[PDB]
């Protein structure tokens, strides 16, 4: 059978929280992706052409894990690929047809397996330019690999070396197309909220007509992006041809603070759990109240850094217990109170 | 066989 | 050979609402067949050699244009990428490869090569800039373009004679590009604000002057028209690369009536394309008039030209395909308008 | 450091250090420490021209997030310079922790 | 040429554009004819004209020989703009009222 | 000339030219002779302090202090310009006479 | 004197590591700076070289 979209966000579930609109799109390109590649004859007069994404999100939303998540579930070869090492052909950098090359590594060089490939390209937002002009120098980490990711998203034949470039001269380089492979471009843009508040909160001025928020009534950057268009992205600085081939722009909503205290325990790989199974090797249990995780949300959704913002809270109150724990001997378990989150007490100590 | 120069 | 008729027939099959773009790439093609037919034309005059120039938006047909034409003529054709190019002695690539490409693909008939035509894509990626202190050298620009002058000005080119093995025998073909056809192509993104300043002289500020809103900004549609030399040389390119290239066809933005077409008049139009994917599910997909309109409307706004529609279509359709596997019984699918701007969701059919 | 491109070294050089301590095998490399100096060194220039590109301090700190977080850096075996075509070492940073420091300067006035 | 960085390889360009029309002929080359458009437009870049008039006196210009991955420094071939006729053209609209 | 690390021109340009003169002989170029003209636009005329830089005038005389005075200078082989890149021969400008000249505009005044 | 005392104990059977101390020399023109550092090139066994910060 074929796994269906349903099936496809309960595992993404496992591991993501919050992500509704994300996950969908993800999952519905996945289903369609495998009808694709299931139906690769196509007896009927149409060619089904993709539709890549692109994910946008703060930083701390779940891009990079939802990517991971899905490698863990596809079938097909997965890789992810980094912008920022990118450059445009002729540069010290390195090669957009690389990431193909990685592709092919996952599929064991099987050029008709790869083609029905899925990519993920983090750190998109990284190779845009400072503003919608075109440029005042040349942009080798920036337009120029936008530029060179044009060909390589619409669909081409890039050359691709199976074993070794030294082996031979011309080692009769692979041929490999990518009309079929899917690209999940995603990038943290950051100053787009402020770009689409130009746009859309006007009437800014100075007079009583003006409308002033204060910073309370305004629009997070969650609620923002999800106005977010087209010509948002190229006064942000991707370039008009470079969107057209990313139709799909899925937004990520910022983590409130009851997701973060879902965060915390559900996930497979939580926080919480983290640490418990380190002081569980440790021959110590940790139990975290219910009232902590509520301190720790609080304090994390300040630090505006996401749901990482967590681990900085958490390790700053265990930093005293974890120093001091393995020279005591004789204990068990170990609890925090919400008390201890503020740092006005000390973590109690169970001994036996 | 070197390969090519790059800026 | 080919009559203009005929090869605006055959690309207004595939392409749609470039009139005027279409007719000049016909004149231009068969007036430079006919000058290659009589080389000395009984006469003292030459004639000047067309190259087309396209510049149009994204998504308006200019990759496109170069597929039909090449479907449709006999003689070879190559589809380059200015962004591979790089300057001789460099990783990226080589001007001289396009020649090499082209014989491949006339199978190295030299004679059958100098007849052909070369489409180069993304040719204002290679724009001149000014100099870097970080970067090494900037080899993906000017030197690119001299090395595509000096091919295009009609020079002898030496290719390897098949690659036979390692020592080919030095034989180097000479191969001519005096009578080869270029076709440079690209959107020329921000010549639109180039040539506004130009034509532009503002607006007064008495009664009698005349007021110009933003709606009367005079955006890229019906402003790449009046484009000069001038402006080019600005955007980053050579003069003399402009004199090579007489002619100059431009792309106007698809308008409502060219998106709607293109939704259902196309074999692998995006309506056609959901709905084989809805028909392999065992759901029929269907389309109401109404529905094709509001998605041009949506996607003309976008101005991401018709690559805008799979945006508006995916989005409306999300959550039907997302728990249309789920439900059970379902054999039709409807989209209303309503649909599109999102107060209802599309009926379903469950006989 | 500098980023992809540039004239000056690459950020992935400083797994190639780390594999020369463990006499090149990644699997002793992955699980390594690491301490950035002058990390201070690296930071946004507010008031600054819109449009330019600050290589040296933003591109490094854009370069190091896959790396600080985790990811399979390609790692030329000596690390003066990155070439497209050169075999490259993958070594997975996932594991690896990085402690980074710096005399931040001006930081008490912002506070 | 407005842009003032590196005008040493821009102007020495205009020599390469010239030999690659002359067939790499040095004695050629030198009897060639440059002209120089927008002459105008750089006037106020003092920079830029000081560069064009040492080029117009006359200096000797390095050119790579038939392009190449890399060659030596003696390699590249030497000519002089001394010999080579340069006309500079352009409009000057404001000229005509300051008469 | 402008000041290092800024894409106008380097003041290393200079022993380039000379080299050429001397057919690449470094021997036979740090006995040259040397004439610097439009030295006076060096000069801080309408100063209005540099706070932000000072590339065209005082960063240029800074730079020729030391090529006036007499140190190896790294000249690239032709036409290039500074880098990473170890393709430098040295060339000495001890024994090297320069002779800067300048059409002071105004110095009559201030004499 | 000290940079050769600390060259001379290389093994310095020690628990303790000698460490360098830079020297700034200031003073107006022409006094002696670029003077000294030549004049002690000619007397230095250990590598010398001069630096321009300019470049
Ligand atoms: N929705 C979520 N559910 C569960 N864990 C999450 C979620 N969002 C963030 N996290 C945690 O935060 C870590 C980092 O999340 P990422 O998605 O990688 O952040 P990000 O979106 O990549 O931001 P970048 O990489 O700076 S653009 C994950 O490894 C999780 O531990
Ligand atoms: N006039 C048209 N008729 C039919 N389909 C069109 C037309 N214009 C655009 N399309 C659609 O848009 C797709 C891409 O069109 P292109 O001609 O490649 O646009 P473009 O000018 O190449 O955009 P870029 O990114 O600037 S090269 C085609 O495959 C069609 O699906
Ligand atoms: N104390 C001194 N004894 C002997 N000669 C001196 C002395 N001070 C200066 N001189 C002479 O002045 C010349 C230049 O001295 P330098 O030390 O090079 O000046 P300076 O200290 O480098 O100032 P700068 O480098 O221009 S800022 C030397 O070559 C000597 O001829
Ligand atoms: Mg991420
Ligand atoms: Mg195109
Ligand atoms: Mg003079
Ligand atoms: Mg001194």
């Amino acid at each position: 059978a074929l796994p269906t979209p349903h099936e496809i966000r309960n595992h993404l579930d496992d591991y993501v929280i919050g992500q509704e609109q994300a996950k969908k799109v993800l999952a519905v390109a996945v289903y369609n992706h495998y009808k694709r590649l299931r139906n690769g004859d196509t007896s009927n007069g149409v060619e089904l052409g993709k539709s890549n994404i692109l994910l946008i999100g703060p930083t701390g939303s779940g891009k990079t894990l939802l990517a991971e998540t899905l490698a863990r579930l596809l079938d097909v070869p997965f890789t992810m690929a980094d912008a920022t090492t990118l450059t445009e052909a002729g540069y010290v950098g390195e090669d957009v047809e690389n990431i193909i090359q990685k592709l092919l590594q996952k599929s064991d060089y099987d050029v008709q397996k790869a083609q029905r490939g899925i990519v993920y390209i983090d750190e998109i937002d990284k190779i845009s330019r400072k503003s919608d002009n075109p440029s005042i120098t040349r942009d080798v980490s920036g337009e120029g690999v936008q530029q060179a990711l044009l060909k390589l998203i619409e669909g081409t034949v890039a050359a691709v070396p199976p074993q070794g470039g030294r082996k031979h001269p011309q080692q009769e380089f692979l041929q490999v197309d990518t009309s079929k492979i899917l690209f999940i471009c995603g990038g943290a843009f950051a100053g787009l909220d402020k770009v689409i508040s130009h746009r859309v909160e006007t009437g800014s001025g100075i007079g009583f007509g003006a409308t002033v928020k204060a910073k309370s009534d305004k629009a997070s950057e969650g609620e923002l992006l999800a106005q977010v268009e087209p010509e948002d992205l190229i006064k942000f600085g991707l370039i008009p041809e470079f969107i057209g081939r990313l139709p799909v722009v899925a937004t990520l909503n910022e983590l409130s603070e009851e997701a973060l205290i879902q965060i915390l325990k559900e996930p497979k790989n939580a926080l919480t759990k983290q640490y418990q199974a380190l002081f569980n090797l440790e021959g110590v249990d940790l139990e975290f109240r219910d009232e902590a995780l509520d301190a720790i949300a609080k304090k994390a959704m300040a630090r505006k850094t996401g749901a990482r913002g967590l681990r900085s809270i958490v390790e700053a109150a265990l930093l005293d217990t974890m120093y001091d724990l393995p020279s005591m001997e004789d204990v068990e378990k170990v609890v925090i109170d919400e008390s201890v989150i503020d740092g006005q007490s000390e973590p109690l100590l169970i001994y036996g | 066989e070197n390969y090519a120069l790059a800026a």
